[PDB]
């Protein structure tokens, strides 16, 4: 539900969707993610493993 | 994620991509405020060919009709 059970009720969203959003707070626009995907699962994937 | 109008992605400035399930439609983040899918609404960035779940809908030019 991403952040938006951190205010009400929780709100359903993709995970990519939120992940781009997260991106989109950082002043990255959301293309990167869309165009990246792989590489920035694999990259955390990795990090977590 | 995106729409692709002519073999081309579109991605929403500020909300998300929604739907009836017959009309696709931009909207905020907080509250359903549908608007027509415009160029003045989304930005061009891709080519259609490595985004995930994009699907093909239409936008609306605003400079076509005159
Ligand atoms: C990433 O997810 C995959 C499955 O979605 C995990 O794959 C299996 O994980 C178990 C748990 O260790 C192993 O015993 C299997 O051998 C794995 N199968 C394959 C085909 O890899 C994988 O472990 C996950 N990554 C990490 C780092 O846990
Ligand atoms: C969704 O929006 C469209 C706008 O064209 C409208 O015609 C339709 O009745 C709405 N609802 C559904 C279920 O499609
Ligand atoms: C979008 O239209 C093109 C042109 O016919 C087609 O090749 C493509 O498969 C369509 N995409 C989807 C998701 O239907």
């Amino acid at each position: 539900s991403g952040w938006t059970f951190g205010a009400g009720p929780a709100l359903q969203i993709p995970f990519p969707m939120q992940m781009a959003y997260r991106f989109n707070g950082i002043g990255v626009t959301q293309n990167v993610l869309y165009e990246n995907q792989k590489l920035i699962a694999n990259q955390f994937n990795s990090a977590i493993g | 994620p995106a729409i692709c109008h002519d073999g081309k992605a579109h991605f929403p400035r500020e909300g998300v991509f929604v739907s009836n399930g017959t009309h696709w439609f931009v909207t905020q983040r907080n509250f359903y405020e549908p608007q027509i899918i415009t160029t003045d609404n989304t930005f061009v960035s891709g080519n259609c060919d490595v985004v995930i779940g994009i699907v093909n809908n239409t936008v609306y030019d605003p400079l076509q009709p005159e």
